[PDB]
């Protein structure tokens, strides 16, 4: 069922019978990455890898305790040696502890995995940190996406989208702490 | 009627007539003095005539070299087989006063002449440097009270040139087919004895010292060597079409190398690359190893004939030939012969070791 | 003859400076948009070492992009990734596949027809002319969705550092079509993870390979971008190079022709001067 | 593109082996064919002067006009290189006499001076000889006279004299493509046209190597033909569209589906205007 | 006639036939050059007099490869097979490597793709370059010079890097049993006996690059 | 300004005018370093730049109008 | 080169001068819309060599 | 600079010394010169120097050496005419020069 074992190694062996000799290998994504997820280890207690990524940015990278992602069930939380997990996220605020200091970035969706090393990768597209939200423009926003409603499925799965982001970045607006 | 040298890029591109007079163009170590032996070699046992060599103005090292190898070859015998000799020698060389260096190319003329009006018969005129002619009544005229011409010269350059030219043709009742090595001064191919004797031929074979410094021997200019012979209604439209096509292909590299030097060759289109590497192995053709130089060279010589000339130049150009590397079309005869070194450069990619033991030079062998 | 070789000097010195102009603005170009181009890098590796890398799987269909340069001062960038496409996409052929290859950027365009003509659908341009966003690489992603092969290929140069780009091919197979079936061993390694979707596995991988080949995408025309920026620094280097070795070699050769100059036209006066006297 | 009229003198100037001679032949040979056409009135008689050219060079176009038929109109008048250096300066007024007796009887004649640049070089002789003090390059001051007597008897004559007509093609051999030579920016100075042939386009496969961006035609559209006038005015002016976009295009950098439309459309004129050795059409 | 004041100074460099004693004169003309201008006059002349030419190169001579011989230039033709015979034995293979290291040098001026078979024939020009250069009023005889370049056209000294090869060719020419510098000056060429010595007396020497 | 000199110099200058033509001369050299390189607009540097624009606002300043000597 | 172009008359708006292009003479209106026509030809000049 | 040359050559022949003489540029000496066989009518050489450029070069330059009793160092200006080293009057005084020391802006 998996006749066909590629990897960066077979790559390499099976590239020097058909390509000319004196080209070197094509390099790989494997070659720059040092983690894994089958690779046992860098738990070490309490605080775990959190690879929180964006296409523009690399929002952290540093070990915390305790991660709270807005999965599509609900907010559910991750701990050190948590069960492997690949989540996908509706629009919430993903909390980054480090004891009592919390850092409240809310994204725009986008999955969030767990690997059994226990390095966690968040991956959203729009991560923004919930201070440079306005508070105004969402209802101002909402008002029109509860109105604009055809029978447009792809417009009206739009529109739907729209107000879900919408009426949880009003819930995570009223709600700080 | 076209004369076979057996050199491929005089008989591609400029190729000579068999009474005409011909002229090779060069600046000082080019290899004209090659190339004059190189078509002494070729031409003078084929055609069946006398020569006569004129050296004016020359080594006499040299003179004594073709004096030696033509007494070794037969064509100069001594003794009482003197009757049999085929060539005359005629020797107004460099350690001659100007006065000698001036009129022995005359004297060479008129033996020429008396086998051409009397004997009535070919000859083969060659002239090693025919400049030092000019040079020799540039020197006397200073002395003779004479206002000086141009770069240094004599008022009559054009005049004793033609004089002494004139003599040297073929009439109705005899053949010369002259071939003269002409001196550049200082690569100088206007100053005004090479400017003025450029007239006189029917073949200018000019050589150049940028194609002999890319190892290109004979280093021909193929777009600075002309003929009155390249005419589709002497040589022929399949030989004609392909000259013209080899001189177009090298005058659109030669346009290309602006650009390639600064901009390199990844800057050009891809019908500018093929006309670079088409380019690049018809000017590595165009070289040939010499019978003559072989001495000095070590490579055996090639005596290409023009149909093979001709076929393999053709081939090069429509593109039968781009699975062969540049260094494959490299001093070969013709296009045999670069898919022989083809096959062989490409063999001994692999094949550079097993000299480790089983020697026949261990101690007790 | 003494005034082409004047303006010929011309040309080759503002030739020197134009070519010494682009250097300094390729590597201005290279240092402002590195800062976009790690911060990128990070991204590719969740989807590596959750899905692994396949390059050599028999796919039924495979889609190819080799992601070049636009604008053509570059270098060789552009012919050794074509060189590449073809040297990585010979070594996919074990039973007959069906290949899509696309070419990203104008200077590919121009390149895989050469090579492959029959086997070519796309030319995606003028990608970097403002810059490179995620919502375009996403738009690309999705028009290498309308047709849906089982494997994807991205062929792209690696900006390592200014001097090497070693280039790069990444490769993302389509969900279950054959990225599940090339990771059952024993039962599978993706099961260890709990799938906390809406749908169904087959639909969170059918997500996650679109997002896996708009992040792919998305850093490969970032990489090759940023690696065609010092590739054009260091091939404008060897054009002042060549345009001041030409013009060392003009400026001699024209102090030649003003001292023959002189002197010619002095002998010229001497000789009309010793006529007279 | 340079076209010539009766009464026009014409420079063929151009560098060692061009076509110089051979856009020459070229207009004799012509003019055979087309006094077979016209009205005994207007013919032209040709007259070649051969001035410091080989013998033999001379032999083969005497042939060359045998066989075609074009020497019952041609007069050579051959001062070659082994005759004295006052038989070379003369011989091209004595062409010119030879020519104006066509112009003068209300005839119409055609003189080619083949190498006004050899004639020049044999009065240099001269005036060094006879210890005129020299000018430039060694040359006598009056050697802008000598050619400007010559080449000023080329004329379209009144209807009151007859008529007629002498149209002058002088020939100048430049050494590098160098036109600002003596010799050679004398006679730009004297004559109406000029046809500047190029070696580097003789090389390229464009025969006649007329370069169309430098060769003149002083003349112009008066003395054309008018069904070529409305033809050729369109020619001329895709041709110099032609010429810029071609030095950025080998470059490689881009291009645009109309300069794309200039290059390919100059590209199907260049090779219209490519012609053999003796065929005038 | 600046031409015909070389021309019949240098003719009277000759080598005389045996009726006439058979002595010869060996001339060594000097000519500066002007910024590397051989195109020059004086120079044109006496190079179209001599029998050859030894090209002297400014961009050799400031990075230190000194005599600063422009191989691809430099020329002896009358000089050619009448050289040393061991000396012609073992240098043909020497005017190859230097001209396929000039090749690789004119194809890859700047150091970025490297072949691995064209970083041999660099290797081995640059062992060559460093081989032929020497120093100043110390010339070597012709046996010592041709043990030096068979050392070196062949193997046993690709362990030298590229900075030891002239304290390499001074511990080979000190380390070799100087038996094998008569044999070769008496016979003229090596023999195969001492190219087995040589070969068997090239394996003996310590080599400071190790 | 590159090819003008003044072999006596700023000894012979007005005090004061030597105190900004010492630097005016200083920063019109970098121009001329950084000069005909103003074509590249869009292609902007950030530290040369300044340079380009300052030196761009000197060579308006030194411009006169024609027998108004100041 | 103005003329093979086909700019005719070829006069060469830099190069050509006169006494009587001072704004004291033929006023200020005349005067700077010469030198503003005569600075837009230069500095497409310098442009040129880039556009080439 | 014959005149400081004598005033120097006295300082080496009779002080015994090693004395040190600056010809403020040696080109300007060779431009005297050339002057000088220019007014007298002889033809000019190469580019338009004195035909006699080398000897009167190496007339002032050849009695500054070292004899036994003493020395003459010279530090001489050189100008170099169009910037081109190739030039006959920098290239016949670079045949004699021992040392160049550029100062540089
Ligand atoms: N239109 C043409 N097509 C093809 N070949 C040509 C054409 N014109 C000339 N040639 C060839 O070019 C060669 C030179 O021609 P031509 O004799 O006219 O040279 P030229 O300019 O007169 O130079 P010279 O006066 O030195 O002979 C001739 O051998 C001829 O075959
Ligand atoms: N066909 C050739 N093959 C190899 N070397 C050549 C060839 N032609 C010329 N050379 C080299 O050029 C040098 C000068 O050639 P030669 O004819 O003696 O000069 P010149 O042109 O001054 O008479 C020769 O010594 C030879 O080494
Ligand atoms: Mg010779
Ligand atoms: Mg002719």
């Amino acid at each position: 069922e998996a006749a066909a074992p590629a990897g960066p190694k077979e790559f390499t062996e099976v590239w020097n019978k058909k390509a000319p000799s004196t080209l070197i290998v094509p390099e790989f994504p494997s070659n720059y990455t040092a983690v894994k997820a089958v690779g046992e280890g860098q738990v070490h207690g309490d605080a775990f890898p959190v690879n929180f990524y964006t296409p523009h940015s690399i929002l952290s990278q540093a070990q915390k305790d305790t991660v709270v992602l807005p999965g599509v069930d609900g907010y559910f939380g991750v701990k050190a040696s948590h069960v492997p997990t690949i989540a996908q996220l509706k629009p919430g605020v993903v909390e980054l502890h480090s004891g009592a200091e919390s850092e409240k970035f809310f994204v725009s969706g986008g999955f969030a995995f767990v690997h059994p090393n226990g390095v966690t990768d968040i991956c959203v597209l729009e991560a923004a940190t919930l201070d440079q939200v306005d508070p105004a423009a969402v209802k101002s926003a909402l008002a029109a996406a509860s109105a604009a409603q055809p029978t447009d499925e792809f417009e009206q799965a739009a529109n739907r989208a729209a107000i879900e982001l919408y009426s949880a970045l009003e819930s995570a607006v009223e709600a700080k702490a | 009627e076209i004369l076979v040298t057996g050199i491929k890029v005089v008989d591609l591109l400029a190729p000579y007539q068999r009474g005409g007079k011909i002229g090779l163009f060069g600046g000082a170590g080019v290899g004209k003095t090659v190339l004059i032996m190189e078509l002494i070699n070729n031409v003078a046992k084929a055609h069946g005539g006398f020569s006569v060599f004129a050296g004016v103005g020359e080594r006499t090292r040299e003179g004594n070299d073709l004096y030696r190898e033509m007494i070794e070859s037969g064509v100069i015998k001594l003794g009482a087989e003197r009757g049999n000799s085929k060539c005359t020698l005629v020797y107004g060389q460099m350690n001659e006063p100007p006065g000698a260096r001036a009129r022995v190319a005359l004297t060479g003329l008129t033996v020429a002449e008396y086998f051409r009006d009397i004997e009535g018969q070919d000859v083969l005129l060659f002239v090693d440097n025919i400049f030092r002619f000019t040079q020799a009544n540039s020197e006397v005229s200073a002395l003779l009270g004479r206002i000086p011409s141009a770069v240094g010269y004599q008022p009559t350059l054009a005049t004793d040139l033609g004089g002494l030219q004139e003599r040297i043709t073929t009439t109705t009742k005899g053949s010369i087919t002259s071939v003269q090595a002409v001196y550049v001064p200082a690569d100088d191919l206007t100053d005004p004895a090479p400017a003025t004797t450029f007239a006189h031929l029917d073949a200018t074979t000019v050589l150049s010292r940028s194609i002999a410094e890319l190892g290109i021997y004979p280093a021909v200019d193929p777009l600075d060597s002309t003929s009155r012979m390249l005419n589709p209604n002497v040589i022929g439209a399949e030989h004609y079409n392909v000259a013209r096509g080899v001189q177009k292909v090298l005058q659109d590299y030669k346009n290309l190398q602006d650009i390639i030097a600064i901009l390199g060759m990844d800057e050009l289109s891809e019908e500018d690359k093929l006309t670079v590497a088409r380019a690049r192995k018809i000017q590595r053709f165009l070289s040939q190893p010499f019978q003559v130089a072989e001495v000095f060279t070590g490579t055996p010589g090639k005596y290409v004939d023009l149909a093979d000339t001709i076929s393999g130049f053709q081939g090069v150009l429509t593109g039968k030939y781009d699975d062969l590397p540049e260094m494959a079309f490299y001093m070969v005869g013709d296009i045999k012969e670069v898919k022989e070194k083809a096959d062989k450069m490409a063999k001994d990619i692999a094949s550079r070791k097993e000299a480790d033991n089983k020697k026949v030079s261990e101690e007790l062998k | 003859s003494n005034q082409a070789v004047k303006q010929r000097i011309r040309a080759i010195k503002n030739i020197g400076k134009i070519t010494k102009a682009m250097k300094m603005v390729a590597a201005s170009k290279m240092k402002n948009a590195q800062i976009a181009v790690e911060q990128s890098r990070g991204l590719v590796d969740p989807f590596v070492r959750l899905f692994g890398d396949f390059p050599a799987v028999n796919s039924n269909k495979s889609v190819v992009v080799a992601v070049t340069s636009d604008k053509g001062l570059c270098g060789g960038l552009n012919s050794n990734i074509t060189k590449y496409t073809r040297a990585t996409l010979a070594t996919t052929e074990s039973e007959g596949k069906d290949v899509v290859v696309v070419s990203i950027g104008d200077k590919g365009r121009s390149q895989l027809t050469r090579i492959e003509s029959q086997r070519y659908q796309l030319a995606i341009a003028d990608t970097y002319k403002v810059r490179v966003t995620f919502g375009q690489a996403s738009l690309i992603v999705e028009e290498l969705i309308k047709h849906n092969p089982q494997s994807y290929q991205i062929l792209f140069n690696k900006f390592r550092s200014a001097i090497s780009f070693k280039p790069t091919v990444a490769t993302i197979l389509s969900p279950d079509l054959l990225e599940k079936q090339l990771e059952d061993v024993t039962g599978n390694s993706l099961d260890a993870y709990d799938i906390e979707a809406s749908h169904e596995r087959s639909d969170v991988l059918r997500d996650l390979t679109e997002f896996h080949l708009g992040v792919t995408l998305y850093n490969a025309m970032l990489e090759n971008n940023c690696s065609e920026h010092a590739s054009r620094m260091s091939a404008m280097e060897n054009s002042t190079k060549s345009a001041g070795e030409m013009l060392g070699k003009l400026t001699l050769d024209y102090n030649r022709k003003r001292q023959a100059t002189i002197t010619t036209e002095l002998i010229e006066i001497i000789a009309g001067a010793s006529a007279l006297m | 593109l340079v076209p010539i009229g009766r009464g026009q003198r014409e420079l063929i100037i151009g560098d060692r082996q061009t076509g110089k001679t051979a856009v020459a032949i070229d207009a004799i040979i012509h003019q055979k064919n087309c006094n077979e056409q016209v009205p005994k009135a207007q013919r032209v008689y040709c007259v070649y002067v051969a001035v410091g050219q080989k013998r033999s060079t001379v032999a083969q176009l005497v042939k060359l006009f045998t066989q075609t038929g074009a020497m019952r109109y041609t007069i050579m008048v051959s001062a070659t290189a082994s005759d004295a250096a006052p038989l070379q300066f003369l011989a091209p007024y004595s062409g010119c006499a030879m020519a104006e007796y066509f112009r003068d009887t209300g005839k119409h004649g055609l003189i080619i001076y083949d190498d006004l640049s050899k004639q020049s070089v044999a009065y240099r002789q001269m005036s060094l000889l006879l210890r005129r003090p020299p000018g430039r390059e060694a040359f006598p001051g009056d050697v802008f006279y000598l050619h400007s007597r010559l080449l000023e008897r080329a004329a379209k004559l009144s209807k009151e004299l007859g008529g007629g007509s002498l149209t002058a093609f002088p020939v100048i051999e430049t050494q590098a493509g160098d036109v600002s030579a003596y010799i050679a920016t004398n006679v730009i100075s004297i004559t109406d046209g000029q046809i500047f042939l190029e070696t580097e386009l003789f090389y390229k496969g464009i025969r006649p190597a007329l370069n169309v961006g430098l060769s003149v035609s002083r003349v112009g559209s008066a003395a054309q033909f008018p069904g070529m006038k409305q033809v050729a005015g369109t020619l001329k002016l895709e041709l110099a569209q032609y010429r810029e976009v071609a030095a950025f295009a080998q470059f490689g950098s881009d291009l645009d589906a109309a300069t794309q439309y200039v290059l390919e459309r100059g590209a199907r004129l260049t090779e219209m205007l490519k012609q053999k050795q003796f065929a005038p059409i | 006639d600046v031409f015909y004041l070389h021309s019949r100074l240098l003719e009277r460099a000759a080598k005389l036939s045996k009726e006439l004693g058979g002595g010869s004169l060996t001339a060594f003309p000097v000519i500066e050059t002007q910024a590397g201008d051989v195109s020059a006059y004086i120079a044109t002349n006496v190079i179209s007099i001599t029998d050859g030419q030894i090209f002297l190169e400014t961009e050799l001579f400031y990075k230190g490869i000194r005599p600063a011989l422009n191989v691809g230039l430099s020329v002896s033709r009358v000089g050619s097979a009448a050289q040393f015979p061991g000396m012609k034995q073992v240098a043909g293979t020497l005017k190859l490597e230097l001209a396929q290291y000039r090749e690789v040098a004119a194809f890859a001026q700047f150091g970025s793709d490297l072949d691995a078979a064209t970083q041999y024939v660099l290797e081995r020009g640059a062992r060559l370059t460093e081989m032929l250069k020497q120093k100043q009023f110390a010339p070597i005889p012709i046996e010592r010079q041709t043990v030096a370049v068979y050392a070196a056209t062949k193997g046993f000294l690709d362990k030298v890097r590229v900075q030891d090869i002239v304290a390499a060719e001074e511990a080979v020419i000190s380390q070799v049993n100087p038996a094998v510098f008569k044999i070769l000056k008496a016979n003229g060429k090596i023999t195969p006996a001492l190219d087995a010595h040589l070969k068997a007396e090239l394996r003996k020497v310590k080599l400071p690059g190790a």
